[PDB]
Formats: structure tokens, C-alpha cells, sequence
């Protein structure tokens, strides 16, 4: 069995730094023909791998200049010089010298940046949504770095838990910062029993937390 | 161009048989070789097989003798993966990619065909608005969204304006409630100022269930 292993698994790493991503296979990628056919490719969030290196140091067209690979035999390193804030995803080398084809098993590659403080905004249900029956409170993060946020839900000044789900994006292909979206859920007549709903934020860029709030039917 | 472009997810029961399409366009689709590879939930990519379209032969990675197919329509470009006998182990994305046989790589890939095996009936989504953050009179940026709640399976495709509006927009990943199902909130941000000439409609896609929804997102 070939095996392909990357290390790290993840990488963190800030702009304009160099990135080393690092390959080792079980056996020698040196075909008897005299070619060394790894490859790397990159697939970003949500997308599709794209091509970016073949046979260990060609980059392919349209693929800069600060991409570069090396190595030979058993160990390859691909190295992103100048990091920028678009060349997140994850990376995977490739083997096709023996058969079957086989892939490493990703390396993330992750921008460190400067801290970035969440913008915060509380959204109440929608009418049509408790006409439905039900009640969801949305509070949004946006733009915040690190991802580490603390968020808690007060209704009427009680601290919530177990009623709330978080989920948060994948880095800006841009500005390399999260988003957050926190949800309570309640069923209409809890909904109904209580006034005020607020969202409490604590992050590395405020200071003190932000809350946001609004009163029941207004 | 070179464009791989699959067919939409699908939903099956454990036991059924899945086709899925990858109509090549852009240079002479009998002499590169049709890959399939598979990626299953947080996994790294999976080599499945080729086929040969030159020759209409197939080749076959080792844990995928038995249930798998490779076809060709080559009057329609279109290579085609089946999967017969469906266990939950073959819930994953699926991509078709061009082999250029030159230097032995997957230079093009297509865009991911997401299939999942279950025993659950699908469901649409409730699509609702999350309105506005401020008035105009009070300028800078206001928050808005669509709520797309209790669907199954993913995924669902959501747009602002019919593709028109992508600058400021979060789509966040599904999350799974106790009852099984997910959602997820689509969220935009935009010049307060703007909230009295433009509308703003979130586009939502269940295809599994059929279910095509524009919501106008007012205060």
C-alpha cells in the first residue's frame, strides 16, 4: 500500500510570510521511465480542487510565481512565498507514478492576521415565521479575527443555554476574518412569555462586550 | 474553455442505484481520460477509477470493484458514474476531472455532485426574512437575511438579487437542530442609505425537494 502523508495538518501563517507544506510517500515517485509524477492541488472552500504544480516544480498556467515545489525520490515540499490572503484552502499532493492515482490528506493552510473586532447585529422572528409557530432570534458576528468569540443570550436579563445553535464561515478569501451567526429558538409561546432579547459579545477586539437587544413587538 | 459541469445533488435510499453526469465542453472529449474521485464529509479526495474514452475501457481503484460504473455519450460529451446497491458509506461529493495524459494529471475538474444515502423522505425549506438593522436617516452599514429553516438533505444554493448582489454576503454553513433537520441563515450587509431605493431578495434552491423561493427582505 502507498501511502501519502503530509505534515502539518494545518498551517498557520501570516501574510507576506513563506509557507512550507511538506509530502512524504512510502515509496519512491521516480518511474522507471525517469519521470517523478506528483502533482499538487488546491481546493478552496465549497470549491473544486484546482491543478497548481505537476511533475514536482511545474507550476500550472495561470498559477504565480510564488508557488514553487521541490524534492525528489520519497519527500516534496511545496512553498508559497509571500503568503496572501487568497491562497487559503487546502492544499493536497498527488501521486500517479504507481497505479492507482493516490492523494495526501490535506494540509489547511491558515492566515494569521491582526485582531478584528465583530460588528454585531440582533435580527427578532419575522411575523410570517410565528405565524408558522415558532421563533428564531438571530444574532450576527461579522468580520471578527481570531474565530474565538464568547456569545450569550439574556432574555428578559436570565442567561440562556441549550436552546441556541453557533455556526461561523470558513476565513475571507479577502481580509482573512470570520462571521458568526448565533440562533435561539423557542416555540411561539415561550416567544411570547418574555420582553426583552439580548446578544452579549466577548472578543479579543473589544474591550468590554457589546449588546445588542431589542423589546418584544417593536 | 474547458468546463466540466455535473449534475445537481441527490438524495436515495439504501439499495437504489445513482447516475451521476459530467458533460465535458471546450476541447475534443475522446482523447483525455475521465476521472472519478470522491470526497465523503471531512475526508481527503478519493481516486475511484477512469475511463478511456478514446478506447471505453474502465479501470477501477480497489475499494471500488463491484457497485461502481463509468459510461460515455460521446455524440454529448457526457461521461456518466453509476452506483448500484447505495449504503450510507457512499454519502459524499463526487467529481468528475479531465486526466491529461501528457504528464498524468487532473488538470480540470468539475464542480462536485453531492449524493446522500438515506432512509429519511427529503423536506423543503421555510424560507424567512431577517429585516433590516436601521433606517436610512441614521446612515453606515445595515445587516439583512434570509433564514432557510428545516430541510434535508443539503445542500441548498442561496443568492441576493438573482446573482446581481455578492459583495457583503455570508452564507453560514448548515447546522443540525434535535429534530433532525438542518438550517442555516444567509446574511448581507449594505449602505443604510440603500434601504430606500434597492430591494433585496434572497434566491434559495432546495433541488432535492423541488423547493425555488425568492424572498423580499424589507424592514
Amino acid at each position: 500500500e502507498l501511502v501519502m502523508t503530509q505534515t502539518p495538518l494545518s498551517l498557520p501563517v501570516s501574510l507576506g510570510d513563506q509557507a512550507s507544506i511538506s509530502c512524504r510517500s512510502s515509496q519512491s515517485l521516480v518511474h522507471s521511465n525517469g519521470n517523478t509524477y506528483l502533482h499538487w492541488y488546491l481546493q478552496k472552500p465549497g470549491q473544486s480542487p484546482k491543478f497548481l504544480i505537476y511533475k514536482v516544480s511545474n507550476r500550472f498556467s495561470g498559477v504565480p510565481d510564488r508557488f514553487s515545489g521541490s524534492g525528489s525520490g520519497t519527500d516534496f515540499i511545496l512553498k508559497i512565498s509571500r503568503v496572501e490572503a487568497e491562497d487559503l484552502g487546502v492544499y493536497f499532493c498527488s501521486q500517479s507514478t504507481h497505479f492507482f492515482p493516490t492523494f495526501g490528506g490535506g494540509t489547511k493552510l491558515e492566515i494569521k492576521r491582526t485582531v478584528a473586532a465583530p460588528s454585531v447585529f440582533i435580527f427578532p422572528p419575522s411575523d410570517e415565521q410565528l405565524k408558522s409557530g415558532t421563533a428564531s432570534v438571530v444574532c450576527l458576528l461579522n468580520n471578527f479575527y481570531p474565530r474565538e468569540a464568547k456569545v450569550q443570550w439574556k432574555v428578559d436579563n436570565a442567561l440562556q443555554s441549550g436552546n441556541s445553535q453557533e455556526s461561523v464561515t470558513e476565513q475571507d478569501s479577502k481580509d482573512s476574518t470570520y462571521s458568526l451567526s448565533s440562533t435561539l429558538t423557542l416555540s411561539k409561546a415561550d416567544y411570547e412569555k418574555h420582553k426583552v432579547y439580548a446578544c452579549e459579545v466577548t472578543h479579543q477586539g473589544l474591550s468590554s462586550p457589546v449588546t445588542k437587544s431589542f423589546n418584544r413587538g417593536e | 474553455q474547458v468546463q466540466l459541469v455535473q449534475s445537481g445533488p441527490e438524495l436515495k435510499k439504501p439499495g437504489e442505484t445513482v447516475k451521476i453526469s459530467c458533460k465535458a465542453s471546450g476541447y475534443m472529449f475522446t482523447n483525455y481520460g475521465m476521472n472519478w474521485v470522491k470526497q465523503a464529509p471531512g475526508k481527503a479526495l478519493k481516486w475511484m477509477g477512469w475511463i478511456n474514452p478514446y478506447t471505453g475501457e474502465s479501470t477501477f481503484a480497489d475499494d471500488f470493484k463491484g457497485r461502481f460504473a463509468f459510461f460515455l455519450e460521446t455524440s454529448a460529451t457526457t461521461a456518466y458514474l453509476q452506483i448500484n446497491n447505495l449504503k450510507n458509506e457512499d454519502t459524499a461529493t463526487y467529481f468528475c476531472a479531465r486526466g491529461t495524459t501528457i504528464v498524468r494529471a487532473f488538470d480540470y475538474w468539475g464542480q462536485g455532485t453531492s449524493v446522500t444515502v438515506s432512509s429519511a423522505s427529503t423536506k423543503g425549506p421555510s424560507v424567512f426574512p431577517l429585516a433590516p438593522s436601521s433606517k436610512s436617516t441614521s446612515g453606515g452599514t445595515a445587516a439583512l437575511g434570509c433564514l432557510v429553516k428545516d430541510y434535508f438533505p443539503e445542500p441548498v444554493t442561496v443568492s441576493w438579487n438573482s446573482g446581481a448582489l455578492t459583495s457583503g454576503v455570508h452564507t453560514f454553513p448548515a447546522v443540525l437542530q434535535s429534530s433532525g433537520l438542518y438550517s442555516l441563515s444567509s446574511v448581507v450587509t449594505v449602505p443604510s442609505s440603500s434601504l430606500g431605493t434597492q430591494t433585496y431578495i434572497c434566491n434559495v434552491n432546495h433541488k432535492p425537494s423541488n423547493t425555488k423561493v425568492d424572498k423580499k427582505v424589507e424592514p
